[PDB]
């Protein structure tokens, strides 16, 4: 399980610096890195930055390096495998181009090739090069298949792809993590392949709630999360 | 090389990987009614963790693999999201409650894999 | 992706449990009465391994560890007292006066001169002598005829004069196939979840002070001062308090008393007070006022984080009770004090030289557990003095606020150092899917 | 499924398909001076049968064929005159002349196919 | 056949031809201080099988290993050792890094289940 | 029949002057007259004129 509540939406005129709580339940807060990504109108998902409440090794974009600032406190431990912790972020140097929905996510695993993948998102707080394909769509009972391609920089084995489900401006959803594996819960209609040069999302038997939008993120073990476009179904 | 217990809130892989380091102080160490009393208890429990290892056929081998399926009513989670995601306490902590199920499976699958070799070994 | 069964030997997973546990002492040779030559003697290296992203959750009061080391204690107590010569012969009827005890006319009846009728080797004859028994050993019958306190109620036996009662370390151990976890948070509750912890196979040396009201020679809080209680909103539960400053008190009895020893029957001879060399004084502890001060005004700060900045608590001596209770009762160089501690919480704190206590001598003692079994402890040559250190209080709450201190049971003193360790056990077989097959 | 001694009277055969069933519940259970000291013989005992196991090459199996032969002066009957003809009582308490010899001889046979593994082994 | 620990003054080779001679009788025979030596004496029989298993060499008396030889513990050749020692004076000798070369093969066991584990994955 | 076995080739020191069994011996000899003497009559009333 496991619940992530964020701060309050209250707006800033530019110059200033806010901070974002971030208040987690129902897991070790220790075990996992924490995420923060930030949705802009007028530009893609772009991932700032994670840091470890474990090692308190912090990890960022060189677009937030000087601007971004992110800590955490001390877990209270709950039960021998449950935990209690907060984590607070804010930006120095903050115009009003920085305008979006921030949303905290923890880590996918503890090991691995992709640890601090965000995994489990927040409620979203409203403030003052991966192309994929342009718009798809289906009936009941067929399948449609959506492209995500990009440049050597982001593409290739070199690069782990994931899929993620986003409705717009609520709570998203991870689909495909690793270029074929998927989430828990994730019904086996969805499938994921890769090739040399781009990667398929394949999504067999639609159904009315699917009426959603559709982003690919391109990321290694010691990296960021590089969105896509975004690609717009239809139809209920 | 962490010690005994070292890895108890690390992931189960890793633990794994590090099993001689707990099987080697399981009956000795440094162990008068109460003394001697601990010494025969402490002897029946890896007896009686020896006796289940031998009648499931891991005699001697600290990891060793079956003949029975995973019955997904059990717990529905994938692989690596237990060897790289979960500790074995709370990993004990979640399937204690089909434990006993498993062993008697465990024990009546290897019968059966006794008594198939026994009609193979007849030709 | 047909997942099979592994088996694994040796898997970390633990489970609370309760088990035996032996006692081990660091190497020191007479013999005392813990029986310490009975444990064992070398310890090489009590290896503590930090159990990191290890949180679990500990329980003081439920601990059993305590339950264990109090039964194990009471067993020392009689073992040792099991093959000295028994007192039965000494209930009799006692002719006492005051010797020289009229001078101010106050302390008259503390200590006592008494001429009786005794056994000797032979079982025909009988010999007249006399002792000095402390006013808090005898009792009158009704003129100057006395009797011993436990008569009327026990059976007496004084203990052998070669063990001593001074406490030394004890390590304690858990078997193989179990361990002992340790928290090593400095701010511990007592009860919940420990972030920190560790795992040893024995504890620290713990040495077994029985004391009352103020803890002796106990362990110090690294920081703060801890305040403990199962339910402290409950004033029918103690408040056991650990500080991290220790406080040195210092203890005398300076009567230069004498041993007399006469021979009751074939193979016994008894120890009695035969006389006092030079002055007859009162013994009695001091404690520096300052330090007195500080360490209360630093428990009163830290009491207000579970009742209030506002609320003004104070401090009283004892409600009442048996002697063990109402005061500062222990063991000093082999004879038993008890303190009167008026003098130490008699203090009012509002929201924002050294003192002395005197003491009262017994050598006649009772066990707490059970009454019919009682103990004649054999009176001490010369002038007793001994400095320890006060570490921790046990208050008791009333229900503004006042505190007065008590708790008469035993397992408090052991409560008081078994709070960071915790017995489990292992379970080393652990079974989880794989995607490997046999043959 | 009979339970613990279920084919006392049945066929030798039927009894050596639930072999598991008899071998569980030879140390444990719920078993003081007279308590413990039956606990450590009990123990001595299963050990007693599990070292003879471990000397003859058996170890950690309930069934096990040999390369020792059967001798005729030791018993004439058939095979389908055992197993599906008498129950494992009658048998023990015909065979119970010579089991002496035939321990032996099986300690010996397994240390000359040891010592013949570990010469075959020297290439 | 020489009976229980006939081999003691013989050479090395001569006394590992008879091996179960030895090991039959470690905890039978005849066996509150007596039942306490029982006791003692079974937890060191299980001592010995508990390293016995944790090498690999689970219920044989004869099992080969992985690890090397090194010539520091000992310079001295094959012939030099079968045929040329008694056990007694091979102990006395090798007693200086006996620990090593248990941990080195516990190790080595732990290793080759490992890659086992590894292997059997395909 | 007492199974004593030859140990040829075998030259071991012996001293008997640090034996542990002469020790044991002794207090096991001991621990026997005071288990014998244990039950017995006490006699502390014989001790008369
Ligand atoms: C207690 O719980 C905490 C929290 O879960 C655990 O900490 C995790 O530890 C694991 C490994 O033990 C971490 O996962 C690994 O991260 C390695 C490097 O990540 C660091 O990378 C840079 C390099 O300096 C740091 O700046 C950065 O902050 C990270 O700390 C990876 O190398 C591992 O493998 C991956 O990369 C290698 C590269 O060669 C590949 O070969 C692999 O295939 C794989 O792709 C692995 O991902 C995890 O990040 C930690 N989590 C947190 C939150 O810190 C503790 O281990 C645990 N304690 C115990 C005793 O179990
Ligand atoms: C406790 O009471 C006993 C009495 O039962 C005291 O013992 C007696 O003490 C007196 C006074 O010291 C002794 O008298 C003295 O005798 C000596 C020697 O003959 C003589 O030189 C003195 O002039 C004086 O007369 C008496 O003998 C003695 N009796 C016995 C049996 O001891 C005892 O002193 C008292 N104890 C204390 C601490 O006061
Ligand atoms: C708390 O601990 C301290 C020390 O750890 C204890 O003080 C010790 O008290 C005993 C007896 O009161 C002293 O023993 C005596 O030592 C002198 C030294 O010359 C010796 O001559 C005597 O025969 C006797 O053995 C001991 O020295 C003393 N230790 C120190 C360091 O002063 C104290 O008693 C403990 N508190 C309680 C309540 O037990
Ligand atoms: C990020 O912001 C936090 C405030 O939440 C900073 O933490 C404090 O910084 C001040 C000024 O340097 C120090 O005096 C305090 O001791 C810091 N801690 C606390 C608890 O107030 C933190 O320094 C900022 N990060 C960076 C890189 O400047
Ligand atoms: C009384 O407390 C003091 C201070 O806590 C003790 O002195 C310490 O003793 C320990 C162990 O002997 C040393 O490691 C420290 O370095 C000492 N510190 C100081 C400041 O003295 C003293 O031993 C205690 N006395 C008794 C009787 O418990
Ligand atoms: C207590 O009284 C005893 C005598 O009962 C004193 O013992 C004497 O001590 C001195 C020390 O120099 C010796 O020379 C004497 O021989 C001792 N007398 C006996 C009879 O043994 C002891 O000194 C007194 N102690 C105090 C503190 O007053
Ligand atoms: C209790 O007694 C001890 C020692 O008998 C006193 O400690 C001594 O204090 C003086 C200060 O004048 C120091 O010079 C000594 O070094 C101290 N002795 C030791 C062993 O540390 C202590 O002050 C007394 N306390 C009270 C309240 O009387
Ligand atoms: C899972 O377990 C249930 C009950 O224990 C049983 O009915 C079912 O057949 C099992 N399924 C598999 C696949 O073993
Ligand atoms: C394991 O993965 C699941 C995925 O939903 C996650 O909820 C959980 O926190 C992870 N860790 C543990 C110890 O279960
Ligand atoms: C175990 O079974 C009990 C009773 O059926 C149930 O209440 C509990 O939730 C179960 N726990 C798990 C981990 O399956
Ligand atoms: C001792 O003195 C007190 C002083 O009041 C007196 O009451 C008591 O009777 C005296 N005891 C005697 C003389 O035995
Ligand atoms: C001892 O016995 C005699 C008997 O004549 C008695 O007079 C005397 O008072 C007794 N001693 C004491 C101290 O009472
Ligand atoms: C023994 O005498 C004391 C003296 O007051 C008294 O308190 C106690 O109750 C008596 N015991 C019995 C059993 O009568
Ligand atoms: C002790 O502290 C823990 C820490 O959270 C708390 O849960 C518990 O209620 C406290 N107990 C008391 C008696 O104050
Ligand atoms: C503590 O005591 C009060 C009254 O004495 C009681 O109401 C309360 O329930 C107790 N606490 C707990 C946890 O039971
Ligand atoms: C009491 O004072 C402390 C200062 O240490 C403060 O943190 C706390 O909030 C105060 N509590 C109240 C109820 O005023
Ligand atoms: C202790 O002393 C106080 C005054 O210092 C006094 O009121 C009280 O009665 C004394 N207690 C005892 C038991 O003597
Ligand atoms: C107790 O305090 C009161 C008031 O401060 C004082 O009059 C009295 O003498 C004190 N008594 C003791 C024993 O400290
Ligand atoms: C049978 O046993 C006898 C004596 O035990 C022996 O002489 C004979 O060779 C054996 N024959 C077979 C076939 O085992
Ligand atoms: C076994 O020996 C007994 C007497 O020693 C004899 O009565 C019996 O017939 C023998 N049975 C077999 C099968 O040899
Ligand atoms: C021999 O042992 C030494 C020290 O233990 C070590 O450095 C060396 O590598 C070893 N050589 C071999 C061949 O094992
Ligand atoms: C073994 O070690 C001891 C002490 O270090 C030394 O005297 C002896 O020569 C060594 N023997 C060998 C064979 O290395």
């Amino acid at each position: 399980q496991g619940q992530l509540v964020q701060s309050g939406a209250t707006t800033t005129k530019p110059g200033s610096s806010v901070k974002i709580s971030c208040k987690t339940s129902g897991y070790r807060f220790n075990f996992y890195h924490i995420n923060w990504i930030r949705q802009t109108a007028g530009r893609g998902p772009e991932w700032m930055g994670w840091i470890s409440p474990y090692s308190g090794d912090k990890n960022l974009a060189p677009a937030f390096q000087d601007r971004v600032n992110m800590t955490t406190d001390t877990e209270v431990p709950v039960t021998s495998f449950t935990s209690t912790g907060a984590a607070y972020m804010e930006i120095r140097n903050l115009t009003s181009d920085d305008t979006g929905t921030y949303f905290c996510a923890k880590g996918l695993l503890r090991d691995g090739s992709s640890t601090w993948l965000p995994y489990l998102w927040g409620q979203g707080t409203l403030l003052t090069v991966l192309t994929q394909s342009a718009s798809v769509s289906g009936s009941l009972g067929q399948s449609v298949t959506i492209s995500c391609t990009g440049p050597n920089s982001v593409c290739c084995s070199h690069k782990s792809i994931s899929w993620y489900q986003w409705p717009p401006g609520r709570a998203p959803t991870l689909i495909i993590y690793e270029d074929n594996e998927r989430a828990p819960g994730i019904s086996p209609r969805f499938s994921g392949y890769k090739s040399y040069w781009s990667a398929y999302l394949t999504i067999s038997d639609l159904r009315p709630e699917d009426e959603t939008t559709y982003y690919c993120c391109s990321y290694t073990h010691n990296s960021g999360c590089v969105f896509g476009t975004g690609t717009k179904v239809s139809v209920l | 090389s962490l010690g005994f217990l070292g890895a108890a809130g690390s992931t189960m892989g890793a633990a794994s990987m590090t099993l001689t380091v707990q099987a080697r102080n399981l009956l000795s160490g440094i162990v008068g009614i109460k003394q001697l009393q601990a010494r025969v208890l402490a002897v029946e429990h890896y007896l009686r963790d020896q006796q289940l290892l031998g009648i499931w056929g891991c005699s001697g081998k600290l990891i060793c693999c079956t003949n029975v399926p995973w019955n997904s009513s059990w717990s529905n989670r994938n692989l690596s999201e237990i060897w790289d995601n979960m500790t074995w306490l709370q990993w004990d902590k979640e399937i204690s409650n089909y434990t006993q199920i498993i062993y008697g499976l465990l024990e009546e699958s290897q019968n059966q894999q006794e008594k198939n070799e026994q009609d193979l070994l007849a030709l | 992706e047909n997942l099979w069964v592994t088996v694994y030997y040796g898997v970390p997973v633990w489970k609370d449990a309760e088990t035996t546990l032996f006692c081990a002492s660091d190497a020191k040779a007479k013999h005392n009465v813990w029986a310490t030559h009975a444990c064992v003697p070398t310890d090489p290296n009590p290896q503590e391994i930090h159990l990191e992203n290890v949180t679990e959750e500990f329980n003081m009061w439920k601990n059993n560890m305590v339950e264990q080391m109090h039964e194990d204690i009471i067993s020392l107590w009689d073992q040792s007292l099991k093959p000295c010569v028994k007192l039965t012969p000494l209930c009799v009827t006692l002719q006492c006066t005051n010797v020289t005890n009229n001078i101010t006319d106050d302390m008259r009846g503390e200590l006592k001169n008494c001429s009786f009728n005794m056994t000797t080797e032979l079982r025909d004859k009988k010999q007249k002598v006399y002792s000095l028994f402390y006013r808090l050993d005898v009792v009158q019958i009704n003129n100057k005829e006395y009797r011993l306190i436990n008569c009327n109620t026990s059976a007496i036996t004084q203990a052998c004069p070669k063990v001593s009662f001074e406490p030394i370390p004890i390590h304690y151990c858990a078997p193989a196939g179990f361990a002992i976890l340790k928290c090593k948070d400095k701010k511990f509750n007592g009860t919940g979840p420990c972030p920190s912890v560790s795992t040893v196979q024995c504890t620290h040396g713990i040495k077994p002070v029985v004391s009352t009201q103020l803890l002796l020679n106990g362990s110090l809080a690294e920081e703060e001062v801890i305040i403990r209680s199962e339910n402290i909103t409950n004033n029918a539960k103690n408040i056991l308090v650990q500080l991290n400053t220790p406080v040195q008190i210092n203890c005398t009895r300076p009567n230069n008393n004498t041993v007399k020893s006469i021979r009751i029957g074939p193979g016994q001879w008894f120890y009695y007070t035969g006389d006092i060399i030079g002055d007859i004084r009162q013994a009695h502890c001091n404690v520096s006022k300052a330090t007195w001060n500080e360490t209360l005004g630093k428990v009163v700060k830290q009491l207000r984080k579970h009742f209030g900045n506002n609320t003004i608590i104070r401090f009283a001596n004892s409600s009442g009770g048996d002697l063990e209770v109402t005061t500062h009762s222990f063991n000093c160089g082999g004879e038993f004090f008890y303190c009167n501690t008026s003098g130490l919480f008699n203090s009012t704190w509002i929201s924002n030289d050294s003192i002395t206590l005197p003491c009262r001598i017994k050598q006649i003692i009772n066990m707490w557990q059970r009454i019919g079994q009682a103990m004649y402890a054999p009176p001490i040559q010369g002038v007793i003095r001994c400095v320890s250190n006060i570490t921790g209080l046990i208050l008791t709450r009333d229900g503004t606020e006042t505190f007065r201190p008590g708790g008469g049971d035993m397992r408090d003193n052991w409560r008081s150092e078994l709070y960071k360790y915790k017995v489990v056990k292992i379970e080393p077989l652990g079974v989880a899917p794989t995607k490997c097959k046999r043959r």
